[PDB]
């Protein structure tokens, strides 16, 4: 039975930047702890926003304020850019 | 204006902390993690403010930023 | 009803949308979702994701190899203070450390 | 008269709960380092003073450990290059 | 018998001091390591069987590690969770 | 000479596999184990998580080690660097 993981995603993934490169057995297990880590911070971070604003909804502004508490530099502005990018484009 | 912060203060803390002998270009460097630590205390308690979308910066956002760093805090909104 | 494609697909994006949307409501985080919070959590995991695959590609290149390692993805960490602070928190299995000196060690 | 007893510090700035770095310099201080991200800012009373404790208790945290740093690397006195050991080795000046 | 920690060998000590970037080492050292070593398995192994103990298992999973490691601030990739 | 040793840290940092014995290690963690609890037993993988956990945590104490001796204008460790080491990071 299936075990909730992104194994072939980062590899669809890599063809953004290196349509070139392999990945290892152990490198793809390394990625698939990254990218659930960063899920891990964020539904943390964007629930206790939630929380101190009593809402029932989580929301885009939620994910946009926990983002700025993840990163300090400018890739936390270019990721809101995206999100906000993608929510426009999916309900347009 | 940095220099509010006075040199018998920075000396105080260093005081309070228990040193003895001192070397004195630690003032200006102390001044320099101060001021690194204040604007990040600053700095997420602002980001926790424009959350709840009112321009005044308001007692618990500085509580949630201070909270995220680990810190707890009381008699001030606690 | 029409044969089914990826939400993901409307939205721009390249990781599973529909389960992202599954997570954030299985996991008890909120007892409402927001139509967007899911395709904006999948697109900033992508961004994020991307933005260090280029570093872990490169890692490999600046090694000349082809098939990522461990230590490709260690190294894309420490060419990033994003990612030296991000991952500061994070033990890499296999990745080992920077190669480094303090001078003192040097002879003369 | 000059050049004795320095516990004369020690000894007056920690018989009580009070703060070393006086009230309106310091609310001075933190607002033109805070509009950088966004301005048009106001602030609670409660809010900067709130700052203000947790920096005081910090720098004493970071002297606590100086002093021995100085001790260990065969001194009386503390200088900048302890802070540049101890602030990494905590993993902040990073 | 080696069980003293004893068997963590010197020239093992002295490799993970050598990537570490050390130079010379006092002969002291390699038992002041064991010493860290055992008590760093004191906090990892100990809340990692609290884990275990949450379903009571005789299995250790990495899971059960990894949410040790995860509360006492050492996150680890590669075996998930 | 007394000092090709720094050949050995290029080496020693080139590589990134695990530097303990897996078997010790292996004894060493049943050992802490069964005098903390009956009937505990690891998995391969546990084992491996535990050793690779500790090793970095090691190179971590060394490196933090290293620059207590460099601050103490030394070339060389005692156990006082590591007990600074400790104590400067609250351990």
């Amino acid at each position: 039975s299936r075990k909730e993981s992104y194994s072939i995603y980062v590899y669809k993934v890599l063809k953004q930047v290196h349509p070139d490169t392999g990945i290892s057995s152990k490198a793809m297990g390394i990625m698939n702890s990254f990218v659930n880590d960063i899920f891990e911070r964020i539904a943390g971070e964007a629930s206790r926003l939630a929380h101190y604003n009593k809402r029932s909804t989580i929301t885009s502004r939620e994910i946009q304020t926990a983002v700025r508490l993840l990163l300090p530099g400018e890739l936390a502005k270019h990721a809101v850019s995206e999100g906000t990018k993608a929510v426009t484009k999916y309900t347009s | 204006n940095i220099q509010g912060i006075t040199k018998p203060a920075i000396r105080r803390l260093a005081r309070r902390g228990g040193v003895k002998r001192i070397s004195g270009l630690i003032y200006e460097e102390t001044r320099g993690v101060l001021k690194v630590f204040l604007e990040n205390v600053i700095r997420d308690a602002v980001t926790y403010t424009e959350h709840a979308k009112r321009k005044t910066v308001t007692a618990m956002d500085v509580v949630y930023a201070l909270k995220r760093q680990g810190r707890t805090l009381y008699g001030f909104g606690g | 009803r029409a044969k089914a494609k990826t939400r993901s697909s409307r939205a721009g994006l390249q990781f599973p949308v529909g389960r992202v949307h599954r997570l954030l409501r299985k996991g008890n985080y909120s007892e409402r979702v927001g139509a967007g919070a899911p395709v904006y959590l999948a697109a900033v995991l992508e961004y994020l994701t991307a933005e260090i695959l280029e570093l872990a590609g490169n890692a490999a290149r600046d090694n000349k190899k082809t098939r990522i390692i461990p230590r490709h993805l260690q190294l894309a960490i420490r060419n990033d203070e994003e990612l030296n602070k991000l991952l500061g928190r994070v033990t890499i299995a296999q990745g080992g450390v920077l190669p480094n000196i303090q001078a003192v060690l040097l002879p003369k | 008269r000059p050049g004795t007893v320095a516990l004369r510090e020690i000894r007056r700035y920690q018989k009580s709960t009070e703060l070393l770095i006086r009230k309106l310099p310091f609310q001075r201080l933190v607002r033109e380092i805070a509009q950088d991200f966004k301005t048009d800012l106001r602030f609670q009373s409660s809010a900067v003073m709130a700052l203000q404790e947790a920096c005081e208790a910090y720098l004493v945290g970071l002297f606590e450990d100086t002093n021995l740093c100085a001790i260990h690397a065969k001194r009386v006195t503390i200088m900048p290059k302890d802070i540049q050991l101890a602030r990494r080795i905590r993993g902040e000046r990073a």
